[PDB]
């Protein structure tokens, strides 16, 4: 799995392959690889790593479920429509915002946006 | 069913004014909303009498989430008239201090609190930095009209001009609009004219000058509003007063941001700072 | 009937579980409305089950390998990872099959990597890549392999991805991944999903080039069709006298070459569309290809889905499917003239995992039984929109019921007839109810078609029917 | 050769000019100093450029396009014998107010303005609310010394409080510590022993006493340190003893949370709020 991390505090966008379904997150893959997201917690509660998800590769998109906490924690940032919601409760769709402490990596090439800015603003 | 927030410094009297000008509203056959998005949960001190109200967001994460909160956990009506709420803070260094505002004001339209029984809904919303939960009232309309609460001091006015910013900034979203200046008073020289020039240049009106006085501290040993301690008190008459011109206020107009430099020379001409 | 009864008796079944639980519950029992289309203000699905409380449903291994992958012959699939998982699995469902065993078809046969200590502390690559080669040299028949992931190998952070495409390049042979660690999903839906994406994602893009095949205006693909007990095959026989060509079978009976000749069909026939939608869709985003469901439960639920899968063709076709239907007329009609009438009046309530429960309500009504109660363990929103029209009103609607739950609807509704799993059915004998397997047709059948509908009248007059239901209570008690 | 210094507490206190004259006591020593100014009010640097403001990092940012286009030598400007940048903060409503702050320090990282050729760096960081940026330094491991300045105001101690439970917070993956705090008079009687209370129940000492003087503003008049006006000032010896202990400090302990009711309970115990009761509640 290929990730495309990309932010304005970056210089550059910095490329690197990630193993898919590890026991880390995608939070890991960013440690390990120079890449500073704010992390503000333990429980997955604060919602300080909130970035954006695009699968390049449309074809290639896996199902995965959206855990309470992390919906809850969406909710409490406001990163999900109601429409988001739906989708990702019938279709077992990702939705565009995520939490790299609770999103899986998947095998396919991604791209993760962030601010450098705790979720919410 | 207007909407209104009480935006400014911390420490300028937000929390008393508002709550006094509550317990003015609640007597004349008027049943009003208060939340307060303080991270400090001092908002609804006065007149729910408890000592501390436990808030949205320390009783959603004991139940688990947000989805097992009852609506009668934390609607608490210590009046008849008034409900109160508290919206509640992370703790510092966790995330955004501002999505307790978020979880609160959804899980409030979610159950539906806001129905057949609303006259005015008013919000105490930290105004030193709008930003995030902060901001958010400002973003999404949800308050129709913004007060803010200033003094004689810089940063008060400092504050007022980044609520006035922000509120420019999204004036095309929605009708969030100022409806007005109030100003609490502390024992200095040359204040409520003062206030009364920067609404003047800010294109506002000013609502009310409340001064301090003693009876303030004995209503906070006692946590019951002043209207509700002392209804002869002179300052009660002042809330009163108060609370009636926000009721008749009419006009909601865009303000204008004010640079530094232009605050400056107010403060100096009037030799607040020297 | 007693819409008002059916609420106060959930309300008196839900008291015991605290307060957690039981407004966590509250949200999956429902009393059906004929009225709603939208279930989703009714009924709530899809959520994860509350802990400790005996639920029914299963893992996504268990929806991945044991109802997708499983099916396939041709094909070897390794259960990566401890020694309980593919030996619970293995030939426990009855999907039946032509071929030699050992040879050229290993569906009933347990492949696993055995992991033990050091392979959970250092790692199973290797071992992975061992175990592929052992594979191809003690088997050459077999057109390929597919390593379904089990907890372990998800919790400890091994690279299947990369060994699968080694040993691919390497022998020249398509090596499928499949990623359906049991914690991963709430219940076996997600098992499907990762079962259909690793299809999506590896066989169909295996092949694009070939065009030798000599395609017909008649092409049709069974989709969602495992063949429990001959199911496939008599839905298959009843397509080719209507004049149609049956190209792809999935996957009961199924051959990795018809899955990938797949994209070259016509037409698209999904049975089961919860485990097989996204495929379909998927086929019909990129290759175009026209699908759609259809029932074949029961004789009017055959004849109707006949008629429809006509309709999508030129007159020959219609013809046939008229021909078809005039010829197979009066075997049903005999059927029901004899059982019927021992049949008629009879309540039952129905459990099952996906689109079971509103495919046969046709097959129970046209014997004269209703439903009243009925429900699912990992169905979504969408199949409780269409299941809600096909049941009566004021009847029970449930998801992902708890053992302590089901058994006190039982003893207050007190059916004649029940339809359930192997988990229920045996407490549900002691109870003197009488109970169907509804997951492997009590090791009978098929259902499917009026040579299926048979079996299904048979099966069920003679469990309803029979001498020992009679006996329960003791003489002298 | 780095000491890495913050500066923490409510809005309103009087840190910034505490900070530029304690900078400017540094002057005097010689040391070379760094000031970051990560406030939104973007003032932290007028009683040393002798300027109006200082043209903050978004401000070029903005009128560059982007912030990498930015030299050094616009942002940072050399005054009194030590250089100065800013951070400031975005429109106020839109994403965090801290973000600049994250603009700031990275991009300073990035331009090999942090290495070592100064004795001192200090960030003046307004620490009304931990936020985002404005709790950046603490989480980064940016700044390894914390002061607060505290006045005898509820809403101070509230402040001072919420830094300490953040240094706490990351108190386990850092080296983060809290010197102490510095008290800025507002003319109570009883503010020096309340703050000296609060220092012995967070764990640590007072690193000194601020008196409230006029002087203050007559060196604010012309936008210079008290230090550069009236050298044979008292409030220019308080200053310059404040810096000998500042960098003579070696406690930095790790914090201890109080309690609010404790809070409640230390004001009412220094007369500052009466006597509470519970049979006196309903009148
Ligand atoms: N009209 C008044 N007269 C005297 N004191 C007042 C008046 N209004 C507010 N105050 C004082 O201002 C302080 C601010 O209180 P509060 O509103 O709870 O905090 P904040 O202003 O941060 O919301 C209170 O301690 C109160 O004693
Ligand atoms: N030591 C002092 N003595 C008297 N007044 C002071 C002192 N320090 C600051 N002030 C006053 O406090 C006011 C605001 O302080 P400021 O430094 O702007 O607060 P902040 O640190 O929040 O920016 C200034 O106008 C100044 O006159
Ligand atoms: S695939 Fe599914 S549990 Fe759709 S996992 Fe299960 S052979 Fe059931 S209700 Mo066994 S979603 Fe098929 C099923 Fe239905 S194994 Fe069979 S009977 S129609
Ligand atoms: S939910 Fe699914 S079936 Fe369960 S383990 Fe997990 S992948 Fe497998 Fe097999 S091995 Fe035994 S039974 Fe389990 S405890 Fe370890
Ligand atoms: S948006 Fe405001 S409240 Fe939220 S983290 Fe940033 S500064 Fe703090
Ligand atoms: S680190 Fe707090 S939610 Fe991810
Ligand atoms: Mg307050
Ligand atoms: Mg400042």
């Amino acid at each position: 799995a290929t990730i495309y991390f990309s932010s304005p505090l970056m210089p550059h966008n910095k490329k690197v392959q990630a193993v898919a379904g590890k026991r880390s997150t995608l939070l890991g893959v960013a440690q390990e690889n120079g890449v500073k997201i704010p992390f503000e917690c333990q429980d997955g509660n604060c919602g300080s790593c909130l970035v954006k998800i695009t699968h390049l590769d449309g074809e290639r998109i896996k199902g995965m479920l959206l855990t309470d906490k992390e919906r809850n924690v969406l909710k409490s940032v406001g990163k999900l429509p109601k429409s988001e919601e739906e989708r990702a409760a019938v279709r077992d769709l990702p939705p565009t915002y995520r939490l790299a402490c609770q999103t899986i990596v998947t095998d396919e090439d991604l791209l993760v946006e962030f601010t450098g800015e705790p979720g919410g603003a | 069913m207007r909407q209104c927030a009480i935006y400014g410094k911390g420490g300028i009297g937000k929390s008393t004014t508002t709550q006094n000008l509550v317990a003015a509203l609640a007597e004349m056959g008027k049943k009003v909303m208060i939340v307060g998005c303080d991270p400090k949960a001092d908002s609804t001190r006065l007149i729910l009498h408890s000592k501390a109200q436990n808030t949205i967001m320390e009783m959603a994460a004991e139940a688990g989430t947000v989805e097992d909160l009852e609506l009668e956990d934390v609607l608490k009506a210590g009046y008849g008239g008034v409900k109160c709420v508290e919206s509640g803070g992370p703790e510092p260094g966790v995330g955004c201090a501002g999505r307790g505002v978020i979880t609160a004001i959804n899980f409030l339209e979610e159950e539906g609190a806001y129905e057949d029984d609303l006259d005015f809904v008013f919000y105490d919303v930290l105004g030193d930095v709008v930003c995030g939960g902060f901001a958010m009232p400002i973003r999404e309309n949800k308050a129709q009209e913004i007060y803010i609460v200033c003094s004689g001091e810089m940063m008060a006015m400092y504050a007022a001009n980044n609520i006035s910013k922000g509120i420019v900034k999204y004036a095309n979203s929605g009708s969030v609009r100022l409806g007005g200046l109030i100003c609490n008073s502390r024992n200095t020289d040359r204040e409520d004219e003062l206030i009364i020039a920067l609404a003047n240049k800010l294109g506002t009106q000013m609502i009310h000058f409340v001064p301090r006085d003693n009876v303030v501290q004995r209503a906070e040993i006692r946590r019951m509003t002043v209207i509700e301690y002392d209804p002869k008190a002179k300052q009660a008459d002042e809330y009163r007063a108060l609370a009636r011109k926000v009721v008749d206020n009419k006009l909601l107009v865009i303000p204008n941001p004010i640079t530094m430099d232009e605050l400056e020379e107010l403060l100096m001409e009037f030799g607040i700072m020297e | 009937m007693s819409r008002e009864e059916v609420e106060s008796l959930i309300q008196e079944v839900l008291e015991v579980y605290p307060e957690k639980a039981r407004k966590d519950r509250n949200k999956h029992l429902a009393v059906n409305d004929p009225a709603v289309t939208q279930s989703k203000k009714c009924i709530i699905s899809n959520k994860k089950s509350q802990p400790g409380l005996m639920t029914i449903r299963g893992c996504a291994y268990a929806g991945s390998k044991g109802v997708v992958w499983g099916p396939i012959k041709d094909m070897i699939h390794i259960s990566h990872g401890p020694v309980g998982c593919g030996q619970y699995s293995r030939a426990g469902r009855r999907n039946y099959y032509i071929g030699t065993t050992g040879v050229n078809a290993f569906v009933t046969m347990n492949f696993t990597s055995d992991f033990q200590e050091k392979d959970i502390v250092f790692g199973g690559d290797k071992k992975l890549a061992k175990l592929i080669d052992e594979v191809e040299t003690l088997f050459p028949l077999n057109k390929g392999i597919s390593v379904q992931s089990e907890c372990p190998i998800g919790l400890i952070g091994d690279d299947i991805e990369s060994v699968s495409k080694v040993k691919g390049a390497e022998l020249s042979k398509t090596i499928v991944p499949v990623r359906c660690e049991g914690f991963r999903g709430v219940s076996q839906s997600l098992g499907h999903h990762i079962a259909n994406d690793a299809v999506r994602d590896w066989v169909l893009g295996k092949r694009d080039e070939d065009t030798t095949f000599a395609s017909t205006p008649y092409d049709v693909a069974i989709i969602g069709d495992y063949n429990i007990g001959g199911d496939a095959w008599s839905s298959r026989i009843l397509l080719e006298e209507m004049g149609l060509r049956c190209v792809a079978q999935w996957s009961g009976d199924g051959s990795i070459s018809e899955i990938e000749l797949t994209p070259k069909v016509k037409l698209n026939l999904v049975h089961c569309y919860r485990s097989m939608n996204y495929i379909s869709r998927h086929m019909e985003e990129k290759y175009g290809i026209p699908w759609m469901e259809y029932n074949f439960f029961g004789p009017t639920k055959t004849i109707e889905s006949l008629r429809a899968i006509a309709a999508k063709f030129d007159e020959s076709i219609q013809k046939k499917c008229e021909e078809v239907i005039a010829k197979y007329k009066p075997e049903w009609e005999a059927v029901v003239a004899k059982y019927r009438p021992r049949l008629e009046g009879k309540r039952v309530m129905l459990y099952i995992g996906g689109l079971r429960p509103r495919h046969v309500i046709g097959a129970y009504e046209d014997l004269g039984m209703e439903v009243v109660g009925t429900g699912y363990e990992f169905a979504h929103n969408d199949d409780y929109d269409r299941t809600m029209k096909e049941m009566g009103d004021s009847t029970l609607l449930y998801d992902d019921v708890t053992g302590y739950e089901f058994e006190e609807f039982v003893k207050r509704i007190k059916p004649d007839l029940i339809g359930s799993g192997i988990k229920e059915k045996f407490i549900f004998q002691k109870m003197g109810i009488p109970f169907r397997e509804m997951h492997s047709w009590d090791y009978s059948g098929p259902y499917h078609g009026f040579d299926g509908f048979a079996i299904f009248a048979r099966d069920m007059d003679m469990t309803l029917n029979n001498p020992c239901w009679k006996k329960l209570q003791a003489p002298w008690e």
